Formats: C-alpha cells, sequence, structure tokens
C-alpha cells in the first residue's frame, strides 16, 4: 500500500466538488478499490508548517470549467503563481470540468452574449503546456465521462518522482 | 516468484562482499519498478537485515551506495517506516553523513533521510544521533557561498531542520527550552540576509511555537520583535514565501491568551496590516489569522481594528471574491469577530457602511456550526446596539427569511440565539415582516420544548413577544 496526496483547485466549487463526490463507490478518501496492487489517495488550534521542498502534497489538479473561458484564462494569473512559489516540483494536472455542456443549445448561445464561445481541447492543451502541466484531461461530472481517467492520470503523475 | 526470492534473501546473510554485490544486482532487477515485489521484501523481512549490512560494510563504497537506493525505494512504501524505526538506521545514516564529504554522496544520503524523517519517531532518533549538529554546520559553512551545489546543500539542511521540528517529541527536545543551544542558532537565521535561512527560521519558529508554554516563553524573549523586522524587510517586494512563514509564526505565537496582550503592545497588529495590499492568498490567510487571534479577549484592540476603514473595506472585498475560498472564510469570521469582541457602535457603523451585513447574514447559513452562531451573535449585537443604521441592508440580505428556515431545523441548539435575534429584530418598523411571513407556528412548537432548558425559555418568551407587542 502506497499513500499519495491530491490537492485540487479551481474557480467555483460546484464544478470541482462535483468531480470528487462522484467517486463514492475538504477531506475524503477514495481508492482503486482495491485493484490488487493497492494505492490510496487522501484529498482536498496550533498550525504546523512544512518547508519547501518536503511538501505534504504529491499532485495538484488545477480545475477550470469548459463553459467559462474566463475561468480558464484566470489559471495563469490567479492559481499558477501560488503554486509557483509555494508548491514547486509538485506536478500539475489541468482539468476541464463539465465537458457535457460544449455543443449545447442553452449554453453556447448564452456564451455568445459574452462575445464568446466554449473552450476547445486546443485551448486546453495550450494552457497545459504553458503552466508546465504533467498533462491534460477533460471530464464531465454529471455524465460520468472521463472521470476515472483523471484519477488514473493523477496517480500516474504522483508515482513518477537501481543499483 | 516467492520461489525466486526466498534464496536471494537467504544469500543476503553472506559475509562475502562480492556475493552480496551480485545477489544485490540480482534482487535489484526485477524488482525494479515492481512495488508488489518490494512490498514482499519488507515482509521477508529484509529491512532490519539491510540496516545490519550498511553497518558492517559502510567503509565499502559499492554496496553502501546500492544499500541507500534500496532504502530510498522501500521507504516509499507504508509498511517500511515502522520497520525502519526498529532499526539502528538513524544512527547509521548520521555516522555515514559525517564520514562522506563529496556533494554527490551526501545528496544520496539526504534522499534517504527526507522520507524516513516523515516518521515522527525517526525524527527523535536522528536528533539523538546528532543529525541536527551536522545540518547546522552545513548551513554555517555555506551561508555566503554562491556555488550552485552549495546553495542547494544549504536549502536541504535548512529545510530538513524545519521538517525535524514537526515531530512533537523531537522539537521539544531541541527547544531546550528556547533559548537553548540549537534554538538560538536557528533564531539567528531570521536576522540573516540569506533568503532561504529567513524562510527556514520563520518556519522553524512557527513549528517550535506549537504549544501554549513554548509560545509564551518565546514572546517574552523577543521573538515577536525579530519576526516584525523580517516582515518590515519584505514589505514592498517581494519574497511572498517568507512573508507567509513569518506571519504563520506570529499567528501561532498569538494563540494563548497571555501573549495576545503582549503582542499588541509590541505592535504586531500594525506591522501585519502592511500586507493588506498583498494579492497572495496564503499571505492574506495568515494575515487574517493573526488579526483574529490578537483580538480574541482584547476589546479595545478590536475597537480600533473595527474603526479602521482601510481594513474593513478589504474584508468586504475578500468576502465577495468567489474563490478561494480559504481566505474568504477567515475574512468573513474576522468581520464577525470585530463586532463581537469590541461590542462597539462605531465598529458596527463602519461595517454596515462597508456593506458587511449581507456577508454576516450568509455566514449564518454556513455548514460549520461554530461560524453559524458567530454570524448570529454578531447580528444579535448589530440589532441590540445599532438596529436603525442596519435595518435597510438587513431586509436586502433576506435575514428574516433565513431565520425562519433556520428554526425549522435538522438541526442545532444554535436555534436559540436565532430566536433571540428574531425577538430583538422584531422591534424595527421597516423590520419584519416576520408577521407577514408567519413564524408563530414554529416558535410555539419549539416552546414545548427542545431537550435544552435554555432553548425552551427564549422560545416561550418569543411566543409571548410575537402575540402581544
Ligand atoms: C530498485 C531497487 C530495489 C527495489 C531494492 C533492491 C535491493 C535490495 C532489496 C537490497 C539489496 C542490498 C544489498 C545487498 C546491500
Amino acid at each position: 500500500a502506497i499513500r499519495k496526496k491530491l490537492v485540487i483547485v479551481g474557480d467555483g466549487a460546484c464544478g470541482k466538488t462535483c468531480l470528487l463526490i462522484v467517486f463514492s463507490k475538504e477531506n475524503y478518501v477514495a481508492d482503486i478499490e482495491v485493484d490488487g496492487k493497492q494505492v490510496e489517495l487522501a484529498l482536498w488550534d496550533y498550525d504546523r508548517l512544512r518547508p519547501l521542498s518536503y511538501p505534504d502534497t504529491d499532485v495538484i489538479l488545477m480545475c477550470f470549467s469548459i463553459d467559462s473561458p474566463d475561468s480558464l484564462e484566470n489559471i495563469p494569473e490567479k492559481w499558477t503563481p501560488e503554486v509557483k512559489h509555494f508548491c514547486p516540483n509538485v506536478p500539475i494536472i489541468l482539468v476541464g470540468n463539465k465537458k457535457d455542456l460544449r455543443n449545447d443549445e442553452h449554453t453556447r448561445r448564452e456564451l455568445a452574449k459574452m462575445k464568446q464561445e466554449p473552450v476547445k481541447p486546443e485551448e486546453g492543451r495550450d494552457m497545459a503546456n504553458r503552466i508546465g502541466a504533467f498533462g491534460y484531461m477533460e471530464c464531465s461530472a454529471k455524465t460520468k465521462d472521463g472521470v476515472r481517467e483523471v484519477f488514473e492520470m493523477a496517480t500516474r503523475a504522483a508515482l513518477q518522482a537501481c543499483l | 516468484d516467492a520461489g525466486l526470492i526466498s534464496p536471494l534473501v537467504q544469500l543476503l546473510n553472506s559475509k562475502d562482499q562480492e556475493v552480496l554485490l551480485q545477489t544485490g544486482r540480482a534482487l535489484g532487477n526485477i524488482c525494479y519498478d515492481s512495488h508488489s515485489l518490494q512490498a514482499q521484501l519488507i515482509n521477508m523481512g529484509v529491512i532490519p537485515t539491510l540496516v545490519k549490512l550498511l553497518g558492517i560494510h559502510c567503509q565499502n563504497a559499492a554496496l553502501t551506495e546500492m544499500c541507500l537506493v534500496a532504502f530510498g525505494n522501500l521507504a516509499e512504501l507504508e509498511s517500511s517506516k515502522e520497520q525502519f524505526a526498529s532499526t539502528n538506521i538513524a544512527e547509521e545514516l548520521v555516522k555515514l553523513f559525517k564520514k562522506q564529504i563529496e556533494h554527490d554522496k551526501r545528496e544520496m544520503i539526504f534522499e534517504v533521510l527526507a522520507p524516513l524523517a516523515e516518521n515522527d519517531a525517526i525524527k527523535l532518533q536522528l536528533v539523538e544521533a546528532g543529525l541536527v549538529e551536522c545540518l547546522l554546520e552545513i548551513v554555517q559553512q555555506k551561508v555566503d557561498s554562491d556555488k550552485e551545489d552549495d546553495i542547494t546543500e544549504l536549502k536541504t539542511g535548512s529545510d530538513l531542520m524545519v521538517l525535524l521540528l514537526l515531530g512533537d517529541e523531537s522539537m521539544q527536545k531541541l527547544f531546550e527550552g528556547g533559548k537553548g543551544s540549537v534554538f538560538q542558532r536557528v533564531l539567528s537565521w531570521i536576522p540573516s540576509n540569506n533568503h532561504q535561512l529567513q524562510l527556514a527560521g520563520a518556519l522553524a519558529i512557527a513549528n517550535f511555537a506549537r504549544n501554549d508554554a513554548n509560545c509564551i516563553h518565546m514572546v517574552d524573549n523577543g521573538i515577536v520583535e525579530k519576526l516584525m523586522d523580517l516582515l518590515d524587510r519584505h514589505v514592498e517586494d517581494g519574497n511572498v514565501t517568507v512573508q507567509h512563514a513569518a506571519l504563520s509564526a506570529l499567528r501561532n505565537l498569538a494563540i494563548p491568551v497571555i501573549n495576545k496582550a503582549k503582542m499588541l503592545s509590541a505592535g504586531v497588529t500594525e506591522a501585519v496590516l502592511k500586507f493588506l495590499k498583498s494579492e497572495m492568498p496564503p499571505v492574506q490567510f495568515k494575515l487574517l489569522g493573526t488579526l483574529r487571534m490578537l483580538i480574541d479577549a482584547q476589546a479595545e484592540a478590536a475597537e480600533q481594528l473595527g474603526k479602521n476603514v482601510k481594513l474593513v473595506e478589504r474584508l468586504v472585498e475578500w468576502c465577495e471574491a468567489k474563490d478561494h475560498a480559504g481566505v474568504m472564510g477567515e475574512s468573513n469570521r474576522l468581520l464577525s469577530a470585530l463586532i463581537r469582541h469590541s461590542k462597539s457602535k462605531d465598529v458596527i457603523k463602519t461595517i454596515v457602511q462597508s456593506g458587511g451585513i449581507k456577508h454576516l447574514v450568509t455566514m449564518a447559513t454556513s455548514e460549520h456550526v461554530i461560524m453559524q452562531n458567530e454570524a448570529l451573535v454578531a447580528l444579535a449585537l448589530i440589532a441590540a446596539l445599532e438596529l436603525g443604521t442596519a435595518e435597510k441592508d438587513l431586509e436586502s440580505a433576506k435575514l428574516v427569511q433565513i431565520l425562519h428556515r433556520l428554526l425549522a431545523d435538522e438541526r442545532s441548539a444554535p436555534e436559540i440565539k436565532y430566536n433571540s435575534m428574531v425577538l430583538i429584530c422584531a422591534l424595527m418598523g421597516s423590520e419584519c415582516l416576520h408577521k407577514e411571513v408567519q413564524d408563530l407556528a414554529f416558535l410555539d412548537v419549539v416552546s414545548k420544548l427542545r431537550s435544552h432548558e435554555n432553548k425552551s425559555v427564549a422560545q416561550q418568551a418569543s411566543l409571548t413577544e410575537q402575540r402581544l407587542t
């Protein structure tokens, strides 16, 4: 058994908390469950402070919603600098929340009223290679599409650090 | 495969150097990147056997290297650390760290210590062995040296010292009590102009500062003053990492009631507020933390901080940021805390004007029950003292509607203080509009009565106030 920790971060948390509560099968403990080689993942008065670099964090999931390209463009300015300074060497996974509402009648039409359109996977990978991500992966909270593929990817990112 | 390993492991008992080297090379691959097999090697159990080897063949170079890589790999498994703690490995790694000098050979030993150190019991063993001594000498030598190897050997030793101070037993041994012989030498890092040492020092301090007694004995010996000098150095720009570490220590030093006073007199509240402008959430967080701790029993301090319009305006600004929302929470609680501790009509008028009522109201519907009534109590104060100046913003916030929802509950005894904020808010003409929304049916049910004696009475009195006047 190997314990790895997963922080997760993004604009509005009805997009993100949707991502981790769907794996029931600010503190939570899921598993594999347990496919025979066991990997466990913990999630996100006196304060105890950790140096850098020996952080109690093995991988960050930077979340943006596909229905808001504002929430994608905020990534480099609002989320990345924090991680830059405080969690360096911690691998990142960029994550497009709610992939189901892309070509939709209600929400690409409502996005036009912002002079805008939904986020492409080109714009996603462009940001991922920009912020220095370990990888990218879109996923839908409500339709269960690509959800396990994020936690697959997160775990692979965590493990990769004889004689 | 248990067929394969059993003999390979029984080979490890060989007094022959060459035998080990090969049986090692074998054991090596596979299990290379096969944690399944590595895990079985722990059960065997090879760990205590390997620690013995390292001990006997330390003046050898070839296997000693290979031995360390094993430990570094094995330590990544959970089972390993408890097993490692039985071992003499703490003593044996330090005894090695002294002997070896080359930069490459140390960094290998460091990459074993770091994961093994996470085990709180190993920490103590390492300190007892004298790792702390070596670590400090590595810092001292290489403070003003600018060799890229030397600055990273500094960072390792300094940050590892910090790590060691997370173990409660180990830390308490080093804080001797502060001032001791190590703690002193770590303190001196905060006056220093080595950006890393500043960081380490602040963090070390904060980690020392993790029980009432230690935090007292530090505030009295002028740690609070030294931390402010560090903050005053990093005000305009730019090392956010250090701002945080220093703030984070103050926050801890301001936990016990005794120090709350003493720190206000030294003027922490002033120096801390210089980072109101900061746009870095972790710095924003430990700012708001340290304020909320400084004002806890102190009313007059809270009266000035409440009156301070610069601050209160920033708080209402942070409350209304959708993200993070780690900093949103801490901010929202301070708004309550300013009102609650000062009990000042002025600080209320400051907050209602900054637009803070609508936030205190939405905090009353928080999932954490402590925060819930902090909002309700701060709202109780708002209504008792300055209901006129507040009542217009209060209808806007839909407070009356929330309180009815609150009092048909699944549930809390915090419903009492709501039945008081209802009783008190009732005497405002623009105010409810609770009779136009029918609370009387819920109040007489609760009158007769919750398991709490106190919950019954105000509710039975609220029944009489809601029928008569
Ligand atoms: C990748 C290396 C692994 C998994 C560990 C292999 C080595 C051992 C097991 C221990 C052998 C060490 C000596 C014989 C000194």
